């Protein structure tokens, strides 16, 4: 809740992408700022970092002449730009803050920090594709007579047709978190993604409470709020 | 170049007991510097233990580490339903800083029965273009589940799209949402829309069905 | 003329306080007056002693006025009288540390005898008052051992050792 | 041109002139050598304290040992004890009166005293109380021992190669010691000056055996000969320098053993502050070559006490409190009211 990154986006092959990392917690200058990307389903891969207070930066050999770690101490934000993007570059890039100088035993702090990172960022998914971004259409999954097993009722939202991932869905702006189930997105035969968010709540509370899902899609800069309620009947 | 391998690849244990993880290294780590990470489903990695032995602040007494040169092991104490996460080991003695392959820690629980719910396409979607029916399968443990869509007692496959969530951090159960998508042309023509669920712990094939254009 | 007791193994702290609220030079020595720990303005200097490996002092309190003296992984061989050289004064403090060792098996049989011998520094007169898991007082002197035991005493135990009007307690598990 | 006929008292340990000088060196240090990060014990409210962090710009400029003259203000005068062999504290026999103090080179170092005043007569050792082992012993040398500490430069790689699909000479890793340095002194000159220390030490403590050992322990600043030149903080190991037993060795002719001794030194970023209790963080070493040369005009020692007998009195390198560094120069000085 103190180290946050920018928004997810899509970039056509060959172009360059820049990811920011706003450090708003305590100190920014002396702590190193490394970047470790992670492909969907795969493992973590360290790219490189930078020490704002010294201007020093150490990176991985695999990214020669592609990464340019910069730091703006005025906004206390760490940046990272990757040039010549390919299909393998599609990953969720994480911004990790280095542990810091070892004061009671260590006698040095060079390159991109000590090595390990304690504070981590939200992570931004940069998808590399030629296809253009598409805003998601939200459809209500209203409660019915055949959707209530006992004293509990079930409703949700259908986030349909959007590109690319991901989509953040919350309920009642965050007030309703218990019982919420958000399914991982699946690619349709049209080349678009789709997911559904459902939450289980008491049947008697259906009238005494209004449920609204907040679908967020940063790639297209779209946020839709759909209030789900029983059919007209 | 220093590569690391983690054993096992996948571990499914119950709650209350202890868990054992291992990180094998290609070469000897400089000054003996190793870091462990915990990453819950759809979240960001968390520093567990650094320096192979030293414990990070906030981390319970359950997690413990021990290792030398290439033999490195992380031992999770009294397991919990929330402890489900993929674990990684990272060395920081020599560049480039390399991470381990990763170990998926799943949690074992008692057989749980899934509750089924069916969701008819919304009027907003219908009078617009396409239609979509959703079959909800609330909490259950056995991940292996079969969903069958029957349009007027007739089975249909290859047109349904399914996706399951990872284990819940409180009860260790899964949740499946199968969405059958088809155009409006093939919707109003049929009257019966049923979703049959087959589960390895579910007595009789429970089927939920609704009528078209009905409350 | 100060008395400070200590458990074997556990860390302990020896105090030294000056009238001035600044940070002047101070030095710690034993009864034989061998350098243990000291300071050179803003630096911590360790002396050629057996405590050298397990002795330190929190530098934070220095500028406030007082200068501590901690001893980790405490051992009975460390029992000695210490002094502090500050403001041309000699703050003397006697450290008497004790320990407990169980000779009998950790898993005792049904109706046996418990044997407990306490580690004492050369030239000392210890006094121990133990207590049972539920309700029974045990007294002794050099060595404390109970001959008659029952199965009901299976659990946590509490023994207190008193010396120079100061007492410290020990906990041991007997099944 | 007055001539008072009185027994003039003198001291160097309870001298305000030393503590006053200290305040000015710290002030000169703060406007010359600035850390990029400073950690200080925020001790407010008796109860245990916390740490205070401050981040600031740190330029890598050199702190030059600019000569300092403590001159006497209007209405005051400073007395200079011109005794050939003074013990530090007590009554001085011959003492003149100059207006300004001799050129003192502001050198903040431990164990060894560099660039200072040399004794025109013989080696003079002094302590507040020699019977007490806690008191540091300041040694003044008449023969200048030149010490040369240096560190390589950019001559590592000299050319790069451009390529439309690649580049060359940029993967310098090899996790090693690039912050390493070393010193050099004359083996014959050091051993001789080491002997004269023993000669004067046994003159105060005879029927004993003078042994020289390494530092017993503590902060790396005391354990190692710490100094700064060019902006980098050196930490040379003085283990070999002070390793010799003396209880029966008084000859002198010519013996060779190890051309010139070399000291293992290391440049560090995280430093323990000497001005006030706390730590400091500086920028990484400079890209160029660092060459420094100075004359060891003296040193600091702390003998091992203990009522336990062995016949041997060990002498380890002391140092740390920078008050003693200026005390070795202002020992023969005392500010006075013009009355
Ligand atoms: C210098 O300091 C000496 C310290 O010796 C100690 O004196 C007292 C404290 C005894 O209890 C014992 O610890 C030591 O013998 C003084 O004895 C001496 O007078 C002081 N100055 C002189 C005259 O040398
Ligand atoms: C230094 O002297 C001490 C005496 O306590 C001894 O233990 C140590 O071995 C000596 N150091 C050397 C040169 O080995
Ligand atoms: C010692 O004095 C010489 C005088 O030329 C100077 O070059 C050198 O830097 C000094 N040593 C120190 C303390 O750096
Ligand atoms: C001093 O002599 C040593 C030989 O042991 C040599 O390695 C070093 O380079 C010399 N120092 C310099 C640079 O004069
Ligand atoms: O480029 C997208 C922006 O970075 C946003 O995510 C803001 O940070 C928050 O609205
Ligand atoms: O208390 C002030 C805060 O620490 C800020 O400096 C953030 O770190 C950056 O906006
Ligand atoms: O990552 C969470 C998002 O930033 C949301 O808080 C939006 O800003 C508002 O729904």
């Amino acid at each position: 809740q103190l180290l946050e990154q920018s928004g997810a986006e899509v970039k056509k092959p060959g172009s360059s992408v820049q990811v920011s990392c706003k450090a708003s917690g305590g100190t920014f200058s002396m702590y190193g700022f490394n970047w470790v990307r992670q492909a969907p389903g795969h493992g973590l891969e360290w790219m490189g970092g930078i020490i704002p207070i010294f201007g020093t930066s150490n990176y991985a050999q695999k990214f020669r002449g592609r990464v340019t770690f910069t730091a703006d101490q005025a906004t206390s934000t760490a940046y990272m730009e990757l040039t010549n993007l390919r299909s393998d570059d599609t990953a969720v890039y994480y911004c990790a803050r280095d542990f810091g100088p070892d004061w009671e035993d260590g006698d040095s702090y060079d390159g991109s920090g000590r090595g390990f990172f304690d504070f981590w960022g939200q992570g931004t998914l940069v998808t590399v594709s030629s296809a253009s971004t598409k805003g998601p259409s939200v459809f209500p999954l209203a409660p019915s007579s055949k959707s209530t097993s006992g004293g509990t009722a079930a409703l949700g939202c259908l986030v349909k047709d959007y590109f690319p991932e991901p989509v953040t869905v919350s309920w009642n702006s965050g007030a309703l978190t218990s019982g919420v189930h958000t399914f991982p997105a699946v690619l349709q035969s049209s080349g678009l993604y789709s997911l559904s968010s459902v939450v289980t709540v008491p049947s008697s509370s259906l009238g005494t409470q209004t449920y609204i899902c907040n679908v967020n899609h940063k790639p297209s800069n779209t946020k839709v709020d759909k209030k789900v309620e029983p059919k007209s009947c | 170049e220093l590569v690391l391998t983690q054993s096992p690849g996948t571990l499914s244990l119950s709650a209350g007991e202890r868990a054992t993880l291992s990180c094998r290294a290609s070469q000897s780590v400089s000054s003996g510097s190793l870091a462990w990470y915990q990453q819950k489903p759809g979240q960001a990695p968390r520093l567990l233990i650094y320096g192979a032995s030293t414990r990070a602040t906030g981390i319970p007494d359950r997690f413990s580490g021990s290792g030398s040169g290439t033999d490195f092991t992380l031992t999770i104490g009294r397991l919990e339903p929330e402890d489900l996460a993929v674990y990684y080991c990272q060395q920081y003695g020599t560049s480039p800083y390399t991470f381990g392959q990763g170990t998926k820690l799943e949690i074992k629980r008692t057989v749980a029965a899934p509750s089924v719910f069916i969701f008819p396409p919304s009027d907003e979607q219908l009078k617009s273009g396409t239609a979509s029916v959703v079959c909800l399968l609330n909490n259950f443990y056995p991940r292996e589940a079969k969903v069958q869509w029957k349009v007027d007692n007739a089975l249909q496959s290859g047109n349904s799209q399914e996706s399951v969530t990872e284990q819940d951090s409180r009860d260790s159960t899964y949740s499946l949402g199968s969405t059958l998508t088809l155009s409006k042309a093939d919707y109003e023509k049929h009257k019966v829309y049923a979703c049959e669920v087959t589960h390895q712990g579910l007595s009789s094939p429970v089927t939920k069905s609704f009528n078209r254009g009905e409350c | 003329k100060k008395v400070v007791l200590g458990k074997k193994g556990d860390t302990v702290e020896l105090t030294c306080t000056a009238s001035q609220k600044k940070s002047i030079q101070f030095h710690w020595k034993n009864s034989n007056q061998i350098k243990i720990l000291g300071n050179q303005g803003s630096f911590l200097t360790k002396g050629p002693s057996k405590l050298n490996d397990r002795a330190d002092s929190r530098r934070s309190l220095w500028d406030q006025g007082n200068f501590p003296l901690i001893i980790k992984n405490l051992k009975i061989e460390d029992s000695d009288t210490y002094i502090c050289e500050v403001e041309d004064q000699k703050e003397e403090v006697q450290l008497l540390v004790f320990g407990l060792t169980a000779n009998s098996d950790t898993h005792l049989l049904q109706g046996q005898s418990l044997t407990l011998t306490l580690e004492s520094p050369p030239g000392s007169s210890p006094s121990v008052q133990c207590r049972s898991p539920r309700g029974k007082n045990i007294q002794g002197g050099k060595t404390l051992s109970v001959s008659q035991l029952e199965l009901q005493d299976s659990g946590t135990w509490t023994c207190t050792v008193l010396q120079n009007q100061k007492k410290v307690e020990f906990k041991i598990d007997i099944v | 041109v007055v001539l008072e006929n009185v027994t003039e008292h003198f001291n160097m340990w309870k001298n305000d002139m030393v503590e006053q000088m200290q305040e000015d060196i710290i002030s000169l240090w703060d406007q010359s050598l600035k850390p990029c990060v400073k950690l200080t014990p925020l001790c407010v409210g008796a109860g245990s304290c916390d740490t205070s962090v401050i981040t600031q710009a740190c330029p890598k400029i050199s702190f030059e040992p600019i000569p300092i003259h403590y001159c006497a203000p209007a209405g005051f005068a400073i007395l200079k004890c011109n005794d050939k062999t003074f013990n530090g504290k007590g009554p001085c026999k011959n003492v003149s009166t100059v207006q300004c103090t001799h050129g003192i080179r502001p050198v903040v170092s431990t164990q060894l005293l560099l660039n200072g005043s040399l004794a025109e007569e013989e080696v003079v050792i002094r302590s507040d109380n020699f019977t007490n082992n806690a008191k540091t012993i300041i040694v003044q040398l008449k023969e200048s021992v030149e010490i040369n500490c240096t560190r390589p430069n950019q001559n590592t790689r000299k050319s790069i190669h451009i390529g439309p699909g690649r580049a060359f000479y940029t993967t310098g890793e090899i996790i090693g010691d690039i912050r390493q340095a070393h010193c050099n002194i004359s083996r014959a000159k050091w051993n001789d000056t080491l002997k004269q220390i023993v000669i004067k030490l046994r003159e105060q403590f005879e029927n004993k055996t003078i042994v020289f050992n390494h530092s017993s322990g503590g902060d790396p600043e005391i354990v190692m000969h710490s100094f700064n030149c060019g902006g980098e903080f050196f930490y040379c190991n003085s283990a070999q320098l002070f390793n010799s037993t003396w209880n029966n060795n008084t000859e002198g002719s010519n013996n060779t053993e190890g051309n010139t001794i070399t000291l293992p030194c290391r440049i560090k970023q995280i430093i323990n502050m000497w001005q006030e209790v706390g730590k400091a963080m500086y920028a990484p070493p400079i890209r160029g070559q660092i060459r420094c040369s100075s004359n060891i005009t003296g040193l600091l020692l702390t003998r091992d006490g203990g009522i336990n007998e062995n016949g041997t009195e060990i002498f380890r390198p002391g140092g740390g409190d920078m008050r003693d560094n200026w005390r070795s120069e202002l020992y023969k000085y005392k500010v006075v009211k013009i009355e």
